[PDB]
């Protein structure tokens, strides 16, 4: 999954 | 802006030691989500750094067991019940539980199928533009974002940002706001960091990085690094 | 002058496969003597590089015949039957028959009484001026040159030049010549290397080197190396 | 021997 982070 | 401060410096240590090293971070670094991403990896002179340690105490895959990482709140402790010679590099602790993620600054130890390749190291002159590349092998290219660290002349490491590989949406750091560019190139499972007007202090090795934070892991599969000459 | 350009740049490898690394040479490197000085190096992590093979297809003295090193014209090989623990690094190959010599940009492997001490690692700032110094221990220090190498912080390796001990003449690549120069003091059985006017370019580690040319072998002893940070 | 191959 693309980076939910920030 | 926050710091990352590693106790000792050096460590020097005869095989079979016991080791421990300390890191200080100028804030707490407790996330949004509850958890604490404090990690540590382990970098060999010319290697890429490898993951050692996520949420402050468990071992990353393949890790062997004198590994073990403790502590709380600004107070973070590596410890290596035997050291054995495989272990000597450079350790970094590092925090991504706040944006930008940052780097310690190193301790030396020394005695008394996810895969990312690289384009070859680049000899350019200033004003030159640079192309990395880095190629992903062995998974959805799509499924994950890929990050770019900066590892500066006397080992500091800076993160400089990320794409989103399904959006194509470049998130950047302050310092690289400027002549940075993050582009891919799909349909060979390329991510790319665009260098243009190249300067003496872009001189620097460029790690593409993958993060499996699904996982509550960062920077789990590193680049083996383009460092990028400039004949300033 | 001569590209060698070597591939792959990377070799993941399971302990137990064989593994090759090709080399090809944008011209041919036979030696108006006869003889092709094509070498073929290890670089340990956190050692410095050791020749495994020389002119081609002869094995270092100590180096396990699981090595076998073969080709002719532009294109040569270097095999290693059964890959092992101690194997892991860094395989560079290199031709010695026209001058500069020239070094392939290596080729990392992964799993999925001559001697040379060289002065510490120094920490400069820019426009400053750095003298390298290497110690022959073992033999008579004016019976051979001393040959000096740079290798850049990815790794890549480049020819800086050599010293002739008895008449102290140097000589230097092309792209060392201005800034660097050659000296030695033979009450101390020291070589040493300048650099003038610290530049981010020249951040790396410098190998001092000793050949054995009439045994038809290049670069076979190495000091430990000494690291130059320019921290601009 | 002094370097001689060049």
């Amino acid at each position: 999954p693309q980076f939910s982070l920030w | 802006d926050i710091l990352m401060t590693q106790t000792p410096l050096y460590l020097p240590v005869s095989l079979g030691d016991q080791a421990s090293i300390s890191c200080r971070s100028s804030q707490t670094i407790v996330h949004n989500n509850g958890n604490t991403y404090l990690e540590w990896y382990l970098q060999k002179p010319g290697q890429s750094p490898q993951l050692l340690i996520y949420k402050v105490s468990n071992r990353f895959s393949g890790v062997p067991d004198r590994f073990s990482g403790s502590g709380s709140g600004t107070d973070f402790t590596l410890k290596i019940s035997r050291v054995e010679a495989e272990d000597l590099g450079i350790y970094y602790c590092f925090q991504g539980s706040h944006f930008p993620p940052t780097f310690g600054g190193g301790t030396k130890l020394e005695i008394k199928e996810v895969q990312l390749q690289q384009s070859g190291p680049e000899l350019k002159k200033p004003g030159e533009t640079v192309k990395i590349s880095c190629k992903a092998t062995n998974y959805a290219f799509t499924d994950y974002s890929m990050h770019w660290v900066k590892q500066a002349p006397g080992g500091d490491l800076k993160y400089v940002g990320w794409i989103n590989t399904e959006t194509d949406e470049p998130t950047f750091a302050d310092d690289f706001k400027g002549r940075f560019a993050f582009s891919l190139d799909t349909s060979t499972s390329t991510a790319f960091l665009q260098i243009n007007n190249l300067k003496n202090e872009d001189t620097a090795t460029y790690f593409c990085v993958r993060d499996r934070h699904d996982y509550g892991e960062i920077f789990t599969y590193w680049g083996q690094g383009t460092t990028v000459t400039v004949s300033s």
